DNA sequence: AAGCAGTAGAGCATGC
DNA sequence: GCATGCTCTACTGCTTCGATATCG
């Protein structure tokens, strides 16, 4: 209409009168107008930007919503948002404001050069830990756009574009374990699309190792086998029945199975009672507010316009209060019936028809989908399924590929697996034993890495797998690296019987290593360390100066001997004075040269903590621990692997709260790490079980010293001493590091309860 | 989450742009206190309690070290309203 | 509004052509702008120190803005004036300050006037206070910047429209520019005839140093006629006896305030004594009258606060020598009662006919005894450039009581001969001048301002304000040329 | 002791 | 006998001014 102009200029004249007197009303009126007509905000945009750094409340949310409408019709917008501190308004904790900030970013991304998208990206990737699924969903939307539009469109893009792609890919990988059933499904269908992971199974199996990222290691094997068994669901033999002929002839009815979380099991009923872009999973089936009051034309839905309204506001408020009483009484039910509906809500995957004989006419789906369904839950069965699929697919690679492409498939697989074993920090036992089990089977992967294999299955207690891999590599000049790493694997499970026949003089090793091992076999560790450290400073070798892996073996075994005796001063000196050059030792250099983490760190923490636990007041471990908690990786390493060390350390400064958190973390870490060791790895499970007593003594001490009645008399102390003097590891079977843990922890607990307590001392 | 918010809170106290540091500090305090209030698992609640009442970082040493300053009184007001 | 501050950005064109001034026994335009900015800082630090000021340098190589734009240096944000902000600007003074300026700022760079107006708009945006006026003073000597280009020119005119939409008004302090300053090439359309230096820099170098308060109302009373016809007024003040600001007790080793706390305690037991367990006494020889702290404030309350009209009176009974209190000024406030302005205007232009004045009982505050006060009406005087000197309303003239007057002793009336009166009329006609209203200036207060300036900026010695209330003995003598000796001979006997 | 801007929450309407 | 906003009242901070007590 013609009347556009005289009306929009009238509305703009009233808003122009507003924008200088009351800006609080100017932005409310402008937000309400440009909810519906956005071209009015074009003439007010610099006066919205001017007022934007002034409001801090809901009014800044309204200002940003006015900005959000005109993002495509704005030319620069990054310099204006950067002047107005957009990165710091994104970190304001408000879900509406953060959602509108992320929506502004999403609309202005196809007009950003990489040098400013990289500045915007560092606060965007902080929304992984955001509680709202709406902001996380918007973050995954903009990262999916970055992945689709930054896959090197030209010959060699700059460093900015490459780092942008790397950061987006890291967070997009990390969103495959997202704690929301459907955000994870969006990210999983994003990755399972044909343009990102291929459809060829031999090349999908290679592209799967690109999306590893040490964060997701507990989930990687189930995710990989999910992405691999995607492709069965688009095969022309997938809904076909696997056997076309039944055993005999009988008709089969339809059997529906009652699986509801009310009668979960048969045991909870007494007797008779008074009755007589894509969110889709291929596995579980195939499954603001306005002020205008005028915001269907039928024949049944317009008899509810025959409405009465009680003009008894007192009675109406009484009915609403009684209503809210009923809702408060039903919340008390729902917040228990939903915590019961969480642990007995099972889904069924197959079809289940019943007859007179077993119905051997299952589809291929009725075997594949429960297989992936249980690989998604149990990690051992995911390890076995991934090993089976990887070995089968490389076996069926032989008819396609000839020799020129097979070799640079296996070179890429060797590079990928070396990357896995060199960057894992959570040495997850199914993951480590899976990629050291699929390496034994194929001879082109037997050249994996000797020191990464040794460190991995020493940290995950999976030493038989690494022993089999190293021995098969020594099959097929002596390879002294592999012989020394194999001997380091054998030494940690005991097995000095095997160790005698390794260090003869045909592999090039010295005689001092054999003599020290023969002394260590009879548990004569002081005479073993006496010549280990003697060999570690000797430079006049009359048959060749020793190779480096042998000297690393002497270093590690001498540290083990000092740990085995009790010598905590020599242990901290030997673990500490090899990471620093000068006489002041800088303990924070232990996090570079990744040798230092698996070599010197457990002995460093253990020796300093034992010296703290018996007397000495050198506060040099607490500084290292608090400095290491600043990093997002070092904190994960420390609270995943030690946490009992940490619980005792925080108990030493009377911090019984952080010690509570760390001992509960240690118990959960015990259960997860114990139940993921394969069942026929006995003495791996024995050494995982040997450590539960110290965890529960720390928990029992915390529970004892927390109750105030325990500190009143000497009755509960006498009962605690009466149970501690009957609770021991067994002689002849539990080693001396277990005994030293129990006894040193118990002595420190008794000293703490004594100094807190008011003939008690003779009893303790 | 928390302890990152607390270390950035202690960093926004020796900064050079006062009254520009306090707005960031107030947002750190608000998100921190929101996380501490909305927890119900007694393992992480003891961790968050020990981090809030910590002596290196922590809200009490924040309001102590930010007490010779008028730009930080909204931060101190929000901390004392969180602690109740 | 009222709490709104005044903001001002000094924009100095420190590019290339203010550093090679063509006389060398004169003053370069960079030094002229620096002296001007420093005089405005020293004036506003005690005139109105709640205002906000900033100085930005463009055409300089190094940059310190928030957007990290090319060649914009923001030396200071918008903030209240201080001593250190003048001591930082001291460094770029004189022929040496150029050299002190080059090594840490930059010079001669390319720039964009759009980005410097952008940085000034961002400075006005980052202010959390409320601002009344927002101004940008532009110290420049080149007319037509970006003369090689027109994209820069049209972008600059656009960004000036962006500035004037939000209420920011820039004005240019044009410098010398040998070859005139052509104001029409670039600076007639950007801002709200060849020239020489200016007409604003020179009176901007005149430091005024006099405190200025905003228009508060001091009372909002109701003017009642009997009990029923009440209208609302405001009692403003137009003369108020400016004082010096009071001192602040510091701690000598730190120079920090020290938080005075006064308490009452009895010397018997040394116990802290509340306000409830004291009374107030007066001793008259032997009687002791003992009231309470509540009852001593009951003695004063007579009326309710407001103005009670008590009739009308010709001005001929309002004696000019009946003065005890500086007058106030009433004015109708048409928001506490409606039509107040109409009844005020009818009463005003009807007491403006004759010389009649309303008589009132004035109770300003609550427990305050009344004063009889005379509401003399006054018209308004204005000019064609809408400068008004007298606002319309009444002047509230305080009248003394019987005990506010005092009596004189008996003095003989010794009149003069008309020869003496006619020869003293020549003396008073010789010395005649024009009293404006504000030609004189408080010397004690001025010297306090000068001493505080010189002690906070630690200059070299306190400047002395040239006195003005003092009489000029030699000039009055030479004006009264050879007259006073014959006058005192004709009226005074030849002795002493 | 009162003007004057700024805000926070108390008290209340309302909900069909 | 509850839940959710909305209005608007009452308070604070800052600043000026005036009345009172005190000091060279
Ligand atoms: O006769 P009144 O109207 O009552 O006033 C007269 C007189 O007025 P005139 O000038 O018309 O004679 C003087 O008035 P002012 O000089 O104050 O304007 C006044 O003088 P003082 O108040 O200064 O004393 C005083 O006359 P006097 O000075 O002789 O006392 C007074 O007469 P009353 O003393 O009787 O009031």
């Amino acid at each position: 209409n013609i009347l556009e102009e005289s009306l929009c200029e009238l509305v703009a004249k009233q808003l122009k009168q507003h924008q200088n007197t009351m800006e609080d009303k100017f932005i409310v009126c402008l937000n309400k107008v440009t909810k519906s007509f956005p071209p009015l905000a074009d003439r007010f945009m610099n006066a919205v930007f001017f007022l934007l750094p002034k409001f801090h409340g809901v009014l800044k949310t309204l200002c940003l919503e006015v900005v959000l409408c005109r993002v495509e019709g704005m030319t620069e917008l990054y310099f204006q948002l950067k002047s107005k501190d957009f990165v710091q308004v994104m970190r304001h904790r408000d879900d509406e404001r953060q959602k509108v900030c992320l929506d502004i970013i999403y609309k202005m991304m196809p007009k950003l050069k990489p040098v400013e998208l990289r500045e915007l990206l560092n606060p965007v990737v902080e929304f992984v830990s955001h509680p709202s699924t709406t902001c996380r969903e918007q973050m995954y939307n903009i990262l999916m756009w970055i992945h689709d539009n930054y896959r090197d469109p030209e010959s060699e893009t700059d460093n900015d574009s490459q780092e942008i792609f790397k950061l987006a890919k890291d967070v997009l990988i990390q969103g495959l374990i997202d704690e929301n059933p459907g955000l994870q499904l969006i990210i999983r269908n994003f990755w399972s699309h044909e343009t990102r992971l291929p459809s060829n199974t031999l090349d999908r199996l290679l592209a799967l190792n690109s999306l590893y990222s040490p964060k997701i290691e507990v989930h990687f094997l189930s995710l990989a086998t999910n992405f691999l068994l995607e492709m069965t669901s688009m095969s022309p033999d997938y809904p076909n029945p696997m056997f076309e002929h039944p055993l005999s002839e009988c008709e089969f009815q339809e059997y529906t199975i009652d699986s509801d979380w009310r009668f979960r099991s048969t045991v909870l009923t007494p007797m008779f009672v008074e009755t007589q872009r894509s969110s889709f999973d291929w596995l579980t089936g195939s499954s603001s507010d306005s002020l205008l009051f005028a915001h269907a034309a039928g024949r049944t839905d317009l008899l509810r316009l025959r409405r009465r309204f009680m003009r008894d506001q007192e009675k109406l408020s009484l009915m609403y209060a009684r209503k809210g009483v009923a809702e408060q009484k039903r919340e008390k039910e729902i917040k228990s019936e939903l915590k019961m509906k969480q642990d007995a809500q099972v889904v069924l995957y197959r079809s289940y028809r019943h007859g007179d004989l077993p119905d051997i006419q299952i589809k291929h789906s009725s075997l594949i989908t429960p297989l992936q369904a249980v690989a998604q839950r149990d990690p051992i069965i995911a390890k076995q399924l991934f090993s089976s699929l990887f070995s089968g697919i490389l076996k069926e690679m032989d008819k396609f590929k000839t020799l020129s492409e097979k070799n640079n498939i296996t070179q890429k697989l060797l590079q990928d697996f070396n990357r896995f074993l060199n960057t894992t920090f959570s040495f997850f036992p199914p993951f480590v034993s899976c990629i050291q089990d699929i390496s034994c089977q194929h001879a082109a992967l037997l050249s994996l890495d000797p020191a990464a294999v040794s460190a991995g299955c020493l940290a995950s207690l999976q030493q038989p797998v690494g022993i089999r891999l190293l021995e098969e590599a020594l099959l097929r000049p002596p390879d002294v690296l592999r012989w020394v790493e194999l001997a380091k694997l054998y030494r940690s499970i005991g097995e000095y019987d095997v160790l005698r026949g390794i260090f003869t003089s045909e592999i090039g090793t010295k005689q001092i290593t054999q003599s020290a091992l023969l002394a260590e076999a009879r548990s004569d560790y002081s005479e073993a360390a006496k010549q280990y450290d003697e060999a570690l400073n000797k430079q006049d070798w009359v048959d060749g100066e020793p190779t480096e892996a042998e000297k690393d073996f002497w270093e590690l075994a001498s540290l083990d001997c000092y740990n085995h005796l009790a010598e905590w001063k020599s242990l901290e000196y030997c673990s500490t004075a090899s990471i620093d050059s000068e006489n002041p030792p800088d303990l924070n250099k232990i996090w570079s040269e990744p040798f230092y983490q698996e070599t010197y760190l457990p002995y460093m923490i253990r020796s300093k903590l034992k010296l703290l636990l018996q007397g000495e007041a050198d506060q040099s471990l607490l500084t290292f621990i608090d400095k290491a908690m600043h990093g997002e990786l070092q904190k994960a390493i420390l609270e995943l692997h030690y946490s009992q060390e940490l619980s005792l350390l925080y108990l030493l400064q009377d911090d019984v709260d952080r010690a509570k958190y760390y001992i509960q973390n240690g118990i959960q870490s015990f259960m997860q790490n114990y139940s993921s060791i394969d069942v026929l790895l006995h003495q791996s499970r024995l050494t995982k079980l040997q450590s539960v007593q110290a965890l529960t003594e720390i928990q029992e001490f915390i529970s004892f010293i927390s109750k105030q009645g325990n500190l009143s008399s000497q009755v509960p102390l006498k009962r605690l001493l009466n149970t501690w003097t009957n609770r021991y590891p067994d002689a002849k079977m539990d080693p001396m590091n277990i005994w030293d843990d129990i006894i040193t922890n118990r002595c420190f607990f008794l000293s703490k309860i004594e100094e807190k307590l008011t003939d008690i001392s003779s009893l303790i | 989450g928390v302890r990152c918010s607390l270390l950035r809170l202690q960093e926004t106290l020796s900064a050079a742009d006062r009254c520009g540091a306090a707005l960031a500090g107030h947002q750190l305090i608000r998100g921190l206190g929101q996380e501490c209030v909305l927890s119900s698992s007694p393992a992480v609640l003891a961790l968050q309690t020990s981090l809030v009442f910590s002596r290196d970082f922590g809200l009490l040493v924040f309001v102590r070290k930010s007490l010779n300053s008028i730009e930080f009184r909204e931060c101190r007001e929000e901390i004392l309203k969180f602690l109740c | 509004k009222y709490s709104g501050r005044d903001s001002l950005i000094f924009l100095v064109d420190a590019s290339k052509a203010m550093f090679e001034s063509q006389s060398e026994d004169e003053l370069t335009p960079f030094d002229m702008s620096i002296q001007c900015i420093q005089s405005v800082y020293i004036s506003k630090i005690i005139s109105s120190d709640r205002d906000l000021l900033a100085v930005v340098f463009y055409g300089t190589e190094k940059d310190k803005n928030s957007v990290n734009f090319k060649n914009i240096y923001v030396l200071q944000e918008l903030d209240n004036p201080g001593a250190k902000r003048i001591l930082e600007l001291d460094q770029f003074k004189g022929q040496q300050g150029q050299k002190r300026f080059q090594d840490m700022m930059g010079h001669g760079s390319d720039y964009s006037l759009s980005e410097v107006l952008w940085v000034c708009a961002n400075l006005f945006s980052d202010v959390q206070f409320k601002m009344s006026h927002k101004r940008i003073m532009l110290f420049t000597n080149e007319d037509n910047p970006h003369g090689n280009d027109s994209a820069k020119a049209s972008r600059a005119r656009t960004k000036a429209g962006d500035l004037r939409d939000t209420g920011i008004f820039l004005d240019l302090m044009h410098l010398k520019k040998p070859g005139g300053f052509d104001i029409s090439l670039f600076y007639r359309d950007i801002i709200s005839v060849h020239f020489e230096e200016s007409s604003k820099l020179e009176d901007l170098l005149r430091k005024v140093r006099a405190k200025e308060t905003r228009k508060r109302a001091l009372s909002r009373l109701k003017l009642k006629l009997n009990k029923d016809i009440v209208i609302s007024v405001g009692i403003y003040n137009l003369v108020q006896k400016a004082l010096k600001p009071p001192p602040i007790k510091l701690y000598r080793e730190t120079n920090e305030p020290v938080k005075t706390k006064t308490r009452t305690f009895n010397t018997s037991t040394g116990g802290l004594l509340l306000p409830s367990d004291t009374k107030r006494s007066q001793i008259y020889g032997s009687r002791q009258i003992i009231l309470e702290k509540e009852e001593t404030e009951e003695l004063k309350r007579f009326d309710d606060p407001g103005l009670m009209l008590m009739g009308f009176k010709p001005l001929v009974l309002l004696k000019k020598h009946h003065y005890l209190r500086p007058s106030l000024f009433v004015y109708p406030e048409e928001s506490l009662v409606i039509g107040s302005s109409t009844l005020f205007s009818a009463l005003l232009i009807k007491c403006l006919e004759k010389e009649v004045a309303a008589l009132c009982r004035y109770t300003p505050r609550r427990n305050i005894p009344p004063y009889f006060v005379a509401l003399v009406p006054q018209e308004e005087e204005l000019d064609d450039q809408k400068i008004q000197v007298t606002p319309p309303g009444f002047q509230l003239v305080f009248l003394p009581f019987a005990d506010d007057k005092r009596k004189m002793p008996f003095t003989e009336k010794i009149m003069a001969t008309p020869e003496q009166v006619g020869k003293m009329k020549a003396i008073v006609e010789k010395l005649r001048f024009t009293y404006r209203s504000d030609s004189f200036e408080n010397p004690v207060l001025q010297q306090h301002f000068r001493n505080l300036e010189a002690l906070a900026l630690d200059l070299m010695e306190p400047e002395q304000a040239v006195d003005l209330t003092l009489p000029k003995v030699e000039a009055m003598n030479k004006r009264l040329g050879s007259l006073v000796d014959e006058f005192k001979e004709l009226v005074y006997p030849p002795d002493y």
